[PDB]
């Protein structure tokens, strides 16, 4: 047990290595909206993704492993 | 536009302004609009043309003495505008639908047109 | 297991998910959707199930705010005179099945699934919950 780190430390240790930075900065915060208690219907989810499409491509591809 | 500002399909005779030397443009918004909406510069000819038609259909109060003078004034305006604005107007008429002598209007509607908090579903 | 749902009018039995000596797990339909029900058959009524129910209610309050944590939302001590039942939201797939169900998880999906597991543990620790059966 003394060799096991805390959960937050593993995420920091592998941040940018096993987990690309995109997971923490955008995937986790953006995706969290869809796992919220406030139910987005399948129709609403598509419209939300459509509205954000330009931002998603900018956040995922940049201007350009993307 | 085939549907009006309230989603009703156009009816009756409509005079569309023809833009000279340009192909009809289908992009939205069209670069060669036929019906200049009220948001742009109100063309006195366009406003009066709409009024003359509204009068013809019986949608404006008929005042015999005023009509002779007013329509004569419209004739002067239209004559003056025709001399300076050499623009052509192409008339297009849309079909009307009737059943049991009643006219029906086609309104844009989608075929499928007819819980935010869950206790258990997280 | 399905026989235990006959006494719960808000849950309609759908399918059996597994049977063990400790917990029998079955899927049922509820007004909120699909739910997984683990039924513990009470053989000795002298067992202090109230103490465990209080512990489960504490878990629900502690884990209510975790986005990647799903505590037992309902614990019924005397759901039936024969068994105590635990209720939680049903999720489409368990990780055991998800690995063999198409589309096969790509490297980017595998990294994402691992990342979310760690985030779930981090969140549970900060929320004061330990899993004990990860
Ligand atoms: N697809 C799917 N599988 C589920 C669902 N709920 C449970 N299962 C699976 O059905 C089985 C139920 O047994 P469990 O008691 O949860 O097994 P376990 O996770 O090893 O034991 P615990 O640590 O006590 O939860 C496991 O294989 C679960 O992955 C579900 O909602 N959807």
């Amino acid at each position: 047990p003394d060799k096991r780190l805390e959960a937050e430390d593993y995420l920091k240790q592998q941040r940018g290595n096993a987990f690309p930075e995109i997971f923490y900065t955008f995937l986790q915060p953006y995706m969290a909206q869809f796992a919220k208690e406030t139910f987005l219907s399948a129709d609403e989810r598509i419209l939300v993704i459509r509205k954000d499409l330009g931002n998603i491509i900018h956040n995922l591809c940049g201007h350009d492993p993307k | 536009s085939l549907f009006g500002k309230y989603g009703m399909f156009r009816q009756g005779m409509h005079d569309l302004k023809v833009w000279p030397n340009v192909e009809a443009d289908g992009s939205e918004p069209t670069k060669t609009p036929g019906r200049t909406s009220s948001t742009l510069s109100e063309d006195q000819m366009s406003r009066l043309a709409k009024l003359t038609k509204a009068h013809r259909q019986g949608h404006m109060v008929k005042v015999d003495w005023l009509d002779r003078l007013t329509f004569r004034e419209i004739e002067m305006i239209n004559e003056s505008e025709k001399r300076s604005s050499n623009f052509m107007y192409l008339m297009v008429e849309f079909r009307c639908v009737k059943c049991d002598d009643k006219e029906y209007g086609i309104v844009y509607y989608e075929k499928d047109g007819d819980l935010t908090s869950f206790e258990l579903v997280k | 297991v399905e026989s235990y749902f006959s006494d719960i009018h808000d849950f309609e039995y759908d399918k059996s998910l597994g049977s063990t000596r400790f917990f029998k797990v079955a899927r049922a339909k509820h007004r909120e959707g699909l739910v997984v029900v683990k039924v513990f058959a009470i053989q000795d009524p002298t067992l202090p199930l109230t103490s465990y129910k209080q512990e489960l209610e504490e878990l629900k309050i502690r884990l209510n705010s975790a986005q990647n944590c799903l505590p037992f939302q309902k614990a019924s001590e005397k759901a039936s005179e024969k068994a105590a039942m635990l209720f939680r939201q049903y999720v489409r797939d368990n990780l055991y099945d998800r690995i063999s169900t198409r589309p096969f998880l790509n490297n980017i999906e595998k990294r994402w699934i691992a990342f979310q597991i760690l985030t779930a543990v981090d969140q549970a620790h900060k929320s004061g919950v330990r899993h004990g059966d990860i």
